[PDB]
DNA sequence: CAACGCATGAGCTAGATCCG
């Protein structure tokens, strides 16, 4: 649907992240 | 801020693959 | 005489009645009533002693200290009575100090019944003789007075008398007047003094004797000092009592065109006499002011009060009932009340045509302006200040103008003013000036873009319905999910129905109240979402309380919230028009059975309650109940016979839906950080049948089917249950042939006889009657089981001779007839 | 001892276990400590990891989204408090969206200080309506537990604990499956308890080791110093983080380390009124090298450089970071969702604010009562503006109800134009005398601040209108209102007028809200009073009411009805709300009345209360008549067709009863009874319709039996003569005699007589029986049944 | 000059200081 938002985006994000880990400061 | 350029507009997967490292 | 005059209407003051100085015929209605500073020495130099002949009624209620009525009034003669108070045509009630009546000249009081109550110092009211004045005696109502309890001494003189019941009494008004009398050949029309009969047309006094032209009250009409029987032309009838030319008539239709306030009466010429209005389907000509009928819807004609008339709830509205073509402007402000499902589309449900400008101001409770239903046009010949015709303020709930499709609006001049109305939709008030055709002529209006369109929304998509099952009782109803691009702001959908008799109906209409709605509305949650193109992501409700073979009406409408641009969304379905099927009917109700024959039974019965569909047939049998074999054992000669969301639900239910949605937008927002068998009969279409070939009194039972498809391997209900008899035939209970005797020498003796062949249910019971010629009689009753016993009978004691003996058989129906008198006979 | 671990910076721990190794000893977590996102996690391995030294954490607690923890008790088994100093949008525990939580666990948790708890969307957790929230964390109302496994009742939830009565049901309280929670008696409240119940030192929460022990306690309260707990800790020693005491050597050497600015989150800690305070307040400097504070010369405020030009205040997480400065040099917006009451943690933070260099903006606040918070607010310099030129600005406030108590506060703003919209509980009249208070007056619009959709859900005026003269009778009660003329004679509709039924006095005010609804008062319209140009005359306006119930309590006020207009006057008038009680009526009839006879002389009767007594009954009143039998029943032959069986006034007042009884009556007969209800009775004794009822007592046994011997007295016409006594009283009327006569062999054959032929005949005349002796039993019938035999008596003729 | 006589009480004739 390309128009992430609402509980689909934790769940999007993480395929397209799935070993490299998330990012913070 | 990924919920106002994730959800006022689409945004490419170049743009949220900033988020992972 | 002197000149007609109107009716009066007095209270509190006499310096009214100096309008009487020169009145002779007072049409209209005159009533004197609550004088209460007035002593009767204020009513000694006041006297009318030329008022003859009022029209309608008189009434004197609560006057205090008038002693008399014989020096007011001395001179009446005849009250017409046309138009009636409580049918009353002469009223006395509670007055003081009233002595006498005194009104010792009225003649002829021609329609209605005088009313003389409780006035407690009156006598002279047992010498009044009622039957030779009003001609309709039996509803006059003379009680509570001074004479209840006889004291005055009312001595009169001289005087001639009559009988009403029984008493000889003397006739009398007063103590120096009494009751003027005409002996019974010259009946209505009056003596003279002496005795003579006055002209045929004249009532009461006549001053000369068969002259037409001077006596004092015309009977039929009065013409031009002469009397006449029926005005000719070129002259018209006119309050049915004077003539008067077509001058006389048209002029004052103009002079009270306009109303001082009321009203005047527009006078219409109408078959020669001048009328208030035409009756029913008849309609006045401008031009000549004539009357002529009608064809289709007539006019009425509703003018209004001063330009302008205000609703303000159904009261208001009573006024403008009926009213088709209105000759003004209008304004409607409706705020609530009870019941007000129907009512407003009731009262202004015919309204055609208005000519001024419309206000919609300060209303509320209405939802729709489609009760204006046959309303084709807005002309305007009149303006409202700043060039408009068509005003709206203050509509907070106001939805749906007009629906384009089944109705053709048109209007000419004048500008348009919608305004702070946030339900009313911008692109409804885009819809209407292609048929009204404002873009035609075309003009520049105002209308703000920002001041409506709030808390609603016209860029709804289209839901299309996916699946439809029907069952004999249940429909489901799924159809394809519909999100909003951000599908946490969904909170549900509201589905509504109703049953339909057509395929006509309109999306909004008839609920138009305040918390009541003719639907019903339902509710069903959101299902859940899964990002799949194919899962079980279809939503879904079930609808139970439906009826067999129904036709509805079904569409869903989403319901959703607002982000903070006023940028909504949401979705509305088609009006689609769904029917179940049919189940079998139930039994044909209350089922009644008369006979009128030896072998037939005719049927009443009712079609069943709830169909199911068209019932093609009935069907119906019918078996034999032959005899209640336990009757066969008992003596018959012993005894006898044996045989709710509210709107504040609405808001803080929508507030904790966006509470909800704004904690988890905050938490995504810091935690993510980017990189730098019986026979039968079939009866079709009618409910009754005549069944004949029966035998006769055997009870039969019928059984009644009502069957409604036939050809597909038929199906159909429980039978109804009846009872029915037949006639019985009289012949089929004598006795045949000649009794036998058998003569015993111990003095019993052997009477057999042979039953009748064919009787009618059971024959139960013989009277036997053995009878010397000159002797008493003594009965005997042979029982049936005496007889199916001995084949005859044993009768015993019996003194020899002849003897005269009747034969019958007492069956379940009645009497047959007696044999003949059977003589055994011995040689004395 | 009492901390016995080292003190722990803050953590997040994200994406594997190998970064939770590094909690290893930690005893409290000053900053906070979260959870998150921990997708490839099996619950296997989750059994071997605890924590188990961890005793209090500073700020809050958030856990999202991780996947192997069935319940806390394996990590978390002794925090005993959550502070909250720094908040989380006002909650200090969070648990949002875990997919594999069965138990909550945290069996040991006493008091949460500051802030609230909001455990959020579990598809498996039970056990949460057995915790007894409102003792742990001391507010209530603030919670938000929704959307869970315990929707509904369907958990199990087995306990084997106090079993508290907080609620008005016995239900026990619980944390686990093998743990139940402890509240102990609340003698002291939050002084710690130890198992047997005696209470513990005054300055301790949660356990305690042994009681009365400043050294040896666990989670210690208002300050920590070397193992105890001192109430104020005496200066050789300075408050920290308010919950240390430290040395001067501390406090300094922070300084050093970021006074190279490496990261901007660091802090040069100065000392102030015996506190390590990061930045010293408004209106005082720092020194060069001795680190105090000393007062300024002048005034020098702390400016409070705002980034990117805007804030969006949300909760006491964004209204924490201005806390404490002075001059804001951008523009605020306030944004308040939901919510149940923020005010009374939004003053002591951002109360301080002097002066504002922006623009407001209070838009879709729901839970806002008053604009009171802003204490110190001076001027609104707005060197910028929003678009469309405004410097203030409302929306959809849908509680708003006052902007500042005008007696004492003065707010001058130098340009900029004013905006208001849809605020359903302001009226104009705060909105214009803030027209001209502030330095704005005559900059609008067309279309100005909205003048028809300020204020329609709540009635305001402020002129009163008293009352003069009532009068009441029992049907109709009179009002006469002192009149009221506005500046414009015509600017005038009228008046309405309000009534409403009331039984006790707690009646509502108007709210102003037009629903269609039944509170609507039933609103009966005023005529205008005519224009009379005379000062006394008929417009001293009244109206009289006419469908009254008699004995009843009603509420009354009045109110005007003017056109508004583009002057800013004419506001109306409304008077207050009273209370008028109307008198009494005849009351209604008694309803069921039943009579129930048991003996001969007893009588019972019994009803209710009638539906509309309109008033106190003060009492009943009973009348009853003796009917007597029917004559028509004296001169019939009674052994043809037809036998029959049935079935001064002297009163009282009875008072205060439902049933009545009377004794020592006649027997059998039928009386005639009425009752009345009856209200206020000595002056004008005024009582209802009456009600009527036949009854009839109950036989008697041996009313109609004769005794004594009867004489049988013998004729030469073998007619015999028989001689006995009627009974001199019967259960009402005797209606035959019934003698028999009997032989050997034979049944009995018997005889009718009846009144006219025994008072004919002087008793029984027997016409031809056989001759010898027979046997004679009499009887007697009356019309309530039969009596017995006498003795059978011989009488004999001898042939 | 402060309830009642010169009515009744929401049944085409007025409307509760509505009339002294």
């Amino acid at each position: 649907n390309q128009h992430l938002c609402g509980s689909h985006l934790v769940e999007a994000l993480y395929l397209v992240c799935g070993e490299r880990g998330f990012f913070y400061t | 801020g990924i919920v106002e350029q994730c959800c006022t507009s689409i945004c490419s997967l170049y743009q949220l693959e900033n988020y992972c490292n | 005489p002197g000149e007609v005059c109107p009716g009066m209407d007095i209270r509190n003051n006499l310096t009214r009645l100096h309008e009487l100085e020169n009145c002779s015929v007072i049409e209209g209605h005159l009533q004197i009533l609550l004088m209460f500073k007035t002593r009767p020495e204020d009513f000694r130099d006041l006297s009318f002693p030329k008022l003859i002949m009022i029209t309608d009624y008189l009434l004197l209620f609560r006057v205090y200290g008038l002693e008399s009525l014989k020096d007011l009034f001395p001179n009446l003669t005849v009250i017409r009575g046309s138009r009636l108070f409580f049918n009353y045509a002469l009223v006395i009630f509670e007055m003081v100090h009233l002595k006498e009546l005194g009104l010792y000249n009225l003649m002829n009081i021609t329609r209605g019944s005088v009313r003389i109550e409780k006035n407690n110092e009156l006598c002279y009211l047992a010498t009044i003789d009622w039957s030779r004045i009003l001609d309709s005696v039996e509803d006059n109502h003379i009680v509570l007075n001074k004479d209840d309890n006889e004291e005055c001494g009312d001595i009169c003189p001289n005087c001639p008398a009559t009988v009403i019941n029984g008493q000889f009494v003397e006739r009398c008004w007063t103590h120096s007047h009494c009751q003027k009398v005409c002996p019974t050949i010259c009946k209505s029309h009056g003596c003279t003094a002496e005795g003579l009969c006055c002209h045929s047309e004249c009532l009461g006094n006549c001053s000369q004797p068969d002259d037409p032209t001077k006596c004092v009250a015309c009977r039929n009409f009065y013409l031009d000092g002469r009397c006449v029987e029926t005005c000719p032309p070129p002259y018209y009838h006119f309050q049915d009592w004077r003539c008067v030319n077509f001058s006389f008539c048209q002029d004052l239709h103009h002079k009270c065109k306009n109303s001082r306030r009321q009203g005047c009466h527009q006078y219409v010429i109408h078959n020669n006499k001048c009328i208030p209005e035409c009756p029913s389907g008849y309609t006045m000509n401008s031009s000549n002011l004539l009357c002529t009928p009608c064809l289709g819807p007539c006019p009425k004609v509703c003018h209004l009060l001063e330009g302008e008339k205000t609703i303000d709830s159904v009261t208001s509205a009573q006024e403008l009932r009926g009213c088709t073509v209105i000759n003004g402007s209008l304004i409607i402000n409706i705020r609530g009340g009870n019941n007000l499902a129907a009512e407003l589309e009731a009262n202004l449900g015919l309204i055609e045509e208005i000519s001024g400008y419309l206000k919609i101001r300060r209303s509320y409770a209405l939802v729709s302006l489609s009760f204006f239903r046959k309303l084709r046009l807005i002309r305007g010949e009149t303006l409202e200040i700043g060039n408009y015709s068509f005003y709206a303020l203050d509509n907070q709930n106001l939805r749906q103008l007009w629906d384009w499709s089944k109705h053709n609006l048109t209007t000419t001049q004048g500008k348009l003013f919608f305004h702070y109305n946030p339900k009313l939709c911008l692109s409804e008030i885009h819809k209407m000036e292609e048929v009204s055709g404002t873009k035609g002529r075309q003009e520049r209006n105002d209308i703000a873009l920002k001041t409506n369109g709030d808390k609603a929304s016209c860029e709804n998509e289209l839901l299309k319905f996916s699946y439809i099952r029907t069952s004999f009782d249940k429909i489901l109803l799924r159809w394809e999910p519909y999100w909003p691009p951000d599908f946490r702001d969904l909170l549900g959908f509201m589905l509504f129905y109703k049953e339909a008799p057509y395929q006509n109906v309109t999306e909004f209409d008839g609920q138009d109240a305040c918390g009541s709605n003719s639907w019903t509305v339902v509710d069903i949650d959101p299902p859940l979402r899964s990002n799949d193109p194919k899962s079980q992501n279809h939503p879904g409700w079930l609808m139970r309380g439906l009826k067999p073979w129904t036709q509805y009406a079904i569409f869903v409408k989403t319901l959703v919230t607002f982000s903070d641009e006023r940028r909504t969304y949401g979705a509305k379905s088609d009006i689609i028009y769904v029917q179940t099927d049919a189940t079998n009917p139930s039994v044909p109700l209350d089922p009644i059975s008369v006979s009128n024959s030896s072998s037939q039974i005719i049927l009443k019965w009712k079609p069943p309650s709830d169909p199911n569909g068209n019932i093609t047939h009935y069907l119906v049998f019918w078996e034999r109940q032959a005899e209640d074999s336990e009757l066969f054992e008992l003596d018959y000669c012993l005894k006898g016979l044996k045989l709710p969301k509210t709107d504040s639900q609405i808001l803080k239910e929508l507030e904790e839906s966006s509470f909800r949605k704004t904690f988890e937008d905050y938490l995504h927002n810091v935690v993510f950080v980017p990189r730098p068998h019986r026979p039968f009969e079939k009866v079709v279409n009618k409910e009754s049948l005549v069944i004949s070939g029966l035998r006769h009194f055997t009870g039969y039972r019928i059984e009644l089917q009502a069957c409604n498809q036939d050809t597909p391997e038929e199906r159909c209900s429980v039978a109804a249950y009846v009872s029915a008899r037949t006639m019985p035939e009289a012949k089929a209970d004598d006795i045949v042939g000649p009794v036998t005797h058998e003569i015993f020498e111990n003095n019993v003796v052997h009477l057999m006889w042979q039953e009748p062949k064919e009787p009618n249910g059971l024959i139960v019971l013989y009277e036997v009657s053995y009878r010397r010629y000159g002797d008493e009689e003594l009965h005997l009753c042979v029982s049936r089981k005496h007889f199916a016993l001995e084949r005859g009978c044993r009768l015993r004691g019996l003194s020899p001779g002849n003897y005269s003996v009747r034969i019958r058989a007492t069956s379940l129906a009645g009497n047959g007839s007696w044999t003949e008198p059977t003589y055994f006979y011995v040689t004395d």
